[PDB]
């Protein structure tokens, strides 16, 4: 439920192999009670996506993959009807809980 | 004498009180929760603040510093002159004052009499099992309730991200295996209109809390076990331990930090006798509670004396306009 | 028979059972707590009938007298209104009522508090007169604590009523002796307090679980010809 | 239906020595034997004879001495000799009351004394009892050798427990496994199955010994004896035993509930048990804050503790593999 | 003089009645279940509550400070003077006064007129018997209902970490074999509205439990065993203890934490006569069954002063408003 | 309304590879909208290189980029003239600037 | 001898302290939070600033160039004399002295 394919992309920012941890935009996209800091959590971590990109190109391995657009409205087709905080944490959480998973990058 | 103090101050850009060690990587700030109205029901939100036991620290460190000049000084414990809060920690009996002399923790007069960084702030002694309940308490610094209101939560924490140099001797930024230490970090800084709440009961220090009086005349004398001279040479070192506090020395992180501050407003009152707690900053409504607390007290017959630094408080009352901390404490030693 | 129902809207019990270290609390009041609360009602409410020259003996003659005007050994009844639970506590309980070990020897021991939300309280009595019926009636109310002097207890509303003979399952706690011709729950209560007495009591709780949680909902017990109506709904009781 | 009755005492000892009754009957045979909880009785329902019963508690007693003879006034680091037991007097005075009880069932001869009773089998008692105005001197409390052997053997061979040293002081968690509605024989044995002997785990790493509920943790999570948590409600009843300066008193009775976290670690090991107990141990033994944040957010469903919990165990050492992500998503709903 | 004072008051950030943590570094403020309606459901929730104990012990640190400072503060043990208060035990027939003044334990009426902390919060002698209960009760202080309702999840539980550095002579640390002090403990602070409610009999201060009344010219007078001006002295200073208990005093960890506190809103009830306690103020709806109770026992004949703070309470019933605590403590020393 | 991923195919030409024209400062602007004039004036810069990117894109073998029609232009513009409040406006104007970071496929 | 400055100065065209990309061609600058007061109430805004920790280094270059020329400029350190910020890094016990010498880190005094 385009849930893996962020979740890969938001573990490109805690993984050693980036050393660049960003951690602070895992605690906004966690620590989202209501609907705008949600997005502005999930549009800070993705304007890194040219520091990732720079990053596992210039040391070797793959460069990592974009989300792809065919899911990005998916994200704001559900969210905007969840106006309850208590069913928006399921999923703002669960948003940095994907983050966090193992997602084998380089070899 | 008894002192309170309650107000606001407007803190920017500080890294107190941080989680994450020197080593770890993206060094978390101190964030604690707190209900507020927001015209509905009681809404609970996470916001950065300040332990009460840095701002302890602090005015501990102060205390120490104004105490060293005065002549009394060579009455210290040694650890007090290094600004370690270890009093008598588990595993000893006997300590060393400042100049090397030991001090046995038996009798709390002696303690008491001897040092004065376990009299002031209180010492723990647990093999002995002496005690003293500490003659100043320091509550937490939170943002006041109307600004996290406005505010409707905007995070409020910047997370910046610095790192070193630190490279080989030939000019070559090693990895973990060659010797450097290159390491990426982050450090929280927060900001905000913060409430402040400090109270002091000098008017025990000298004072053992087994024997608090000792009846010669059949009249109510205090058991000062040090010269009054002492005693007042200690609390006149305690009221200055606060010309530091709202000054930009009640943090860690200073060297790097040093976190900016500007007292906007705050109220004292001291009576030299038992007082009601002042209402933290933290609350918008504080004043006008505060106002009726010092009212209905100087009503039920006490000699409130109230200093209010921008504030018009209630305009009727015996207040004093005072303009800063130095003033306040100068007012606050001149009725010792 | 004159039946006095109260209401007591207070959080948490504070009754322990014949217990050491940790003290392990009763689910439901015993009637020797409640007896003894009504006994300090008397006491307070008119002090000029029951003069001693201790407590103790203070105690015992209200305790005397309620029970002259109670039906039999068999005391006051209650009815849990809301989930039952076991909340634990911690507490620095000193210990110096024992041999040496001087006065002060204080250390944590463990006193679970059980928690209700609501529950009901029915004195059995057979027919008091008017000129005490008020006097008994006032005496219900004004129940500040129970327990120990830790957890504050308050009425809702206090009155007299019949059982009207119906038929309702029994929602009240009797002893394990009469109703045994009747998800049972059956412990040592200890009616009668002591001052110098253990019978079986039966409870209306059971430790069913919903989804995740136990707590302690109603028993659905067997009904039983006599009972007593509040606020609508009919729960029976046990008279002998 | 011999429907064997169950002293009334204590929930806790009445607990032990009713649900020791069942490893008596299995061992002396006693097949079709239920268990009908009464609040606190806890009676059994069995077609067992009192011979067939006796015959099955000297087997119990015969083997719980045969183990104690392994290790040596003889003193024996097992279950009911020193591993529990945190008085220095009572690992001798326990043996000696079970080869008593084995030395006098064996002759055909009921048991004619009462013993004390210590506060491993039951935390209620201890060493003073509040009469009227004061305490009794000695133990008031007394015990029948019969009970106290059966709820022995109960607490032996049942119950599962930890103990941790730590150099001078000693800590003893002992977990209970209560059941509410009805179990049958079955069940009573894979509750059985969860006791372990021997758990004296001392050493420096393995410090999260403390923090009860992260201990229970830690033990379930190495158990896969049945998933009965989920089809029947069980509750746990644990206690605390510290010896911190030879000062041996109790610190925490808290009364949690094991349906919700064997749900949870169930669910979780579904999906791999390679990345399950890795992941888990290695977050205990770096997190242990982030331990006590998931191990609060099972027990309250909530959804915070998770997202903590994998943060500090990521900012030290734990892998935390996708699948156990997942694992969690589906947990969530 | 019977005084009735409950209501709902808002403090964060304290760490109040924790569990101690002796023998483990992880310090544990008290967990509680509290049962709750969640729309048709019957649900636990883990919040910390905070026990009357330590409300009672800080009530009479309250009460044994504001008593030093009348001149009749002499009749005092001195035990009390160090936030003591165990009052004697199975051993001890001696009470010590603060100037060291041997009092039997014959009888009550002695023991009060000699003692003025015992007189209030209570005694017991096991030697003898003749135990007195204490005047001062107060129960838990548990969040509100609706606080639960309102805000149900959230782990509303801070865990802190602070460590305590203890170098060697120069500057070497050391963790577990250099001899010195280093550990990192944990705090759990807590937050949340909490409900509380406190029964103070000052009607019954200065006369034996035992002899409530004299009753020898037929006239069943009170019996006022010691002297009236030193009895208003300690009703006035029993009042003024609450002083340091809707403040900020209460609990432990005072130095580190100092919590934040302020009463949100409460009503009291004070009579001459014995009152029945109104509600506890966990309960959501306690206004209207303090309207209810109010009401009965003003239909009953009780001639009861309501002080209603930052609450209606309805506009039938006769409140006084109350701007603050202290304006309570003025409207309450009157009587 | 339909016209989020319409305009943010545009955007997306200004920071994605196989163009040349790395301009995060025009993403950053029209992403930190705090008002409607910035917002509006964001959107202009954006669009001012329309010439820029559409002039290039044959001369590298790529299909032209899909400039937003004037549909699009009126329905940004009605969107803006009815929110007078930044809460749901920093919501807006975050959600079309997402699309810029994306795994677009503008060349085959 | 204490002192304590304070004051304002003026910045033009300057991008001290920034971020410096490192994986961008964006060079960004640091970004800070900080209160307004504001008719309207205490508001908060993202302003660009100079960390106190790139004015420390700053003073230190300038306090070891002003102290070079200084007769006793010899008890310095070999990584301050090639103005490097770091002090005593993990796993080291010895100082290189701007003479060339091992100093011992057993003492304070000796090393200050």
């Amino acid at each position: 439920g385009w849930i893996r394919n962020i979740g890969r992309y938001l573990s490109y920012l805690v993984d050693d192999t980036f050393e660049e941890y960003a951690y602070d935009v895992v605690d906004g996209i966690a620590k989202a009670r209501t609907q705008e800091e949600l997005l502005e959590g999930v549009y800070k971590a993705l304007r890194l996506a040219p520091k990732l990109k720079k990053k596992a190109e210039s040391k070797g391995c793959p460069p990592p993959r974009i989300p792809s657009p065919e899911d990005i409205e998916a994200l704001e087709e559900k969210v905007e009807q969840l106006s309850n905080p208590k069913d928006l944490r399921k999923l703002a959480v669960s948003l940095a809980l994907w983050a966090f998973a193992s997602w084998n990058n380089c070899p | 004498m008894y002192v309170r103090i309650s107000g606001r101050i407007r803190l920017n850009a500080h890294s107190l009180n941080a989680q994450g060690g020197g080593g770890t990587n993206y060094i978390e700030i101190t964030k604690t929760k707190v209900t507020v109205r927001t015209e509905n029901g009681w809404t609970v939100v996470e916001v950065p603040a300040i332990t009460g036991n840095m701002l302890k620290h602090w005015h501990f460190v102060g205390f120490v510093d104004y105490f060293k000049t005065t002549p009394y000084g060579v009455n210290l414990t040694e650890r007090a002159l290094r600004y370690n809060g270890t009093r008598f920690g588990q595993g000893e009996t006997t300590a060393t004052k400042a100049n090397g002399a030991t001090v046995q923790l038996n009798d709390e007069a002696t303690i008491i009499k001897e040092l004065a960084d376990a009299d002031v702030h209180g010492f723990l002694a647990p093999k002995t099992g002496r005690r003293r309940v500490s003659l100043v308490k320091a509550s937490f610094i939170l943002p006041t309730e109307d600004f996290i209101k406005e505010v409707e939560g905007e995070r409020l924490i910047t997370a910046i991200k610095h790192n070193r140099v630190d490279v080989d001797e030939k000019g070559a930024i090693g990895s973990s295996k060659e010797g450097t230490a290159q390491m990426l970090f982050s450090r929280e800084y927060a900001t905000g209109l913060y409430g402040f709440s400090i109270v002091l009961d000098l008017g025990l220090v000298g004072i053992p809390q087994g024997l608090p009086v000792k009846f010669e005349e059949n009249q109510p004398r205090p058991n000062i076990v040090i010269d009054p001279n002492e005693r007042k040479a200690r609390i006149e070192s305690a009221l200055k331990a606060l010309i530091p506090m709202l000054s930009g020395y009640i943090g860690a992180n200073l060297a790097r930090s040093f976190p900016v501050f500007k007292v906007e407003e705050l109220v004292a009152i001291a009576s030299e006798g038992p007082i009601p707690a002042l209402v933290h900053g933290f609350y918008e409504d504080y004043i006008e509670a505060n106002r009726s607390i010092i009212k209905n007290a100087r009503a039920l017959g006490f000699n409130i004396e109230v200093f209010t630094y921008n504030v018009d408080l209630g305009e009727d009352i015996e207040a004093t306009k005072v303009s800063s901390v130095e003033e306040l404490v100068a007012n606050l030693v001149k009725m010792v | 028979m004159d039946i006095l129902l109260v209401c007591l809207r207070f959080p948490f019990f504070s009754v322990a059972k014949r217990s050491y270290q940790v003290r392990t609390s009763f689910l439901l009041p015993p009637p020797s707590a409640l007896k003894g609360a009504l006994a300090k009602g008397l006491i307070l409410l008119k002090p000029e009938k029951y003069a001693s020259s201790s407590l103790d003996e203070a105690a015992l003659k209200a305790i005397k007298e309620i029970e002259s005007k109670l039906v039999d050994i068999k005391a006051v009844s209650v009815a849990p209104l809301s989930p039952l639970i076991r909340n634990a506590f911690l507490l620095k309980r000193l210990r110096n009522l024992e041999s040496g070990s001087n006065a002060e020897k204080s250390d944590a021991m463990r006193r679970e508090y059980t928690f209700t939300r609501e529950l009901l309280v029915a004195y059995i009595f057979k027919n008091l007169t008017q000129e005490e019926k008020n006097l008994y009636l006032k005496a219900a109310m004004l129940i500040d604590v129970i327990g120990d002097t830790e957890s504050l207890a308050t009425p809702v509303w206090a009155s007299f009523v019949k059982p009207e003979d119906k038929k309702a399952p029994l929602a009240f706690s009797a002893p394990y002796t009469e109703i045994y011709s009747l998800r049972m729950y059956i412990e040592k209560m200890r009616v009668s307090p002591e001052y110098s007495q253990e019978e079986i009591f039966y409870l209306p709780i059971e430790e069913r679980r919903y989804k995740r949680i136990v707590y302690y909902a109603r028993i659905y017990p067997p009904e039983v010809e006599k009972a007593l109506t509040v606020d609508g709904e009919v729960l029976g009781i046990w008279i002998p | 239906f011999n429907e064997f009755k169950t002293p009334q005492i204590d929930p806790i000892f009445d607990l032990y020595v009713a649900y020791g009754y069942v490893v008596s009957l299995i061992r002396g045979g006693a097949k079709e034997a239920t268990l009908i909880p009464h609040g606190a009785s806890y009676l059994i329902q069995t077609d067992v004879s009192n011979e067939e019963f006796r015959h099955g508690l000297v087997d119990a007693l015969s083997s719980m001495l045969s183990l104690h003879i392994a290790l040596a006034k003889l003193v024996s680091d097992a279950d009911f000799s020193a591993g529990a037991n945190i008085n220095n007097v009572y690992w001798d005075s326990v043996p000696r009351n079970l080869e008593k009880l084995m030395k006098d069932l064996e002759k055909k001869r009921s048991v004619k004394g009462t013993a004390t009773i210590p506060i491993t089998l039951m935390p209620s008692a201890g060493k003073y009892m509040l009469k009227h105005f004061g305490v009794q001197g000695g133990n008031p409390i007394k015990v029948d050798l019969l009970n106290y052997a059966l709820a022995w053997v109960g607490f032996h061979y049942y119950t599962p427990y930890i103990k941790y040293a730590k150099g001078d002081t000693t800590w003893i968690h002992i977990y209970q496994i209560a059941p509410v509605e009805e179990v049958d024989m079955i069940s009573i044995l894979s509750l059985k199955d969860l006791k372990m002997h021997l758990p004296h785990y001392y050493e420096s790493n393995l410090d999260f010994l403390i923090n009860r509920r992260l201990a229970l943790l830690y033990h379930l999570l190495h158990s896969e004896a049945l998933e009965l948590f989920t089809e029947k409600e069980f509750v746990i009843h644990s206690y605390t035993l510290e010896r911190s300066g030879n000062n041996q008193a109790i610190r925490s009775f808290e009364e949690e509930e094991i349906g919700k976290l064997m749900d949870f670690l169930w669910k979780l090991k579904r999906r791999d048990f390679y990345h399950a107990i890795k992941f888990i141990d290695d977050l205990l033994k770096k997190a242990t804050e982030g331990a006590l944040a998931l191990i609060d957010a099972i027990m309250n469903e909530r959804l915070e503790g998770f997202y903590t919990a994998l943060k500090l165990g990521k900012k030290a050492g734990v892998v935390s593999s996708r699948e156990i992500v997942a694992a969690l998503e589906d947990i969530i709903c």
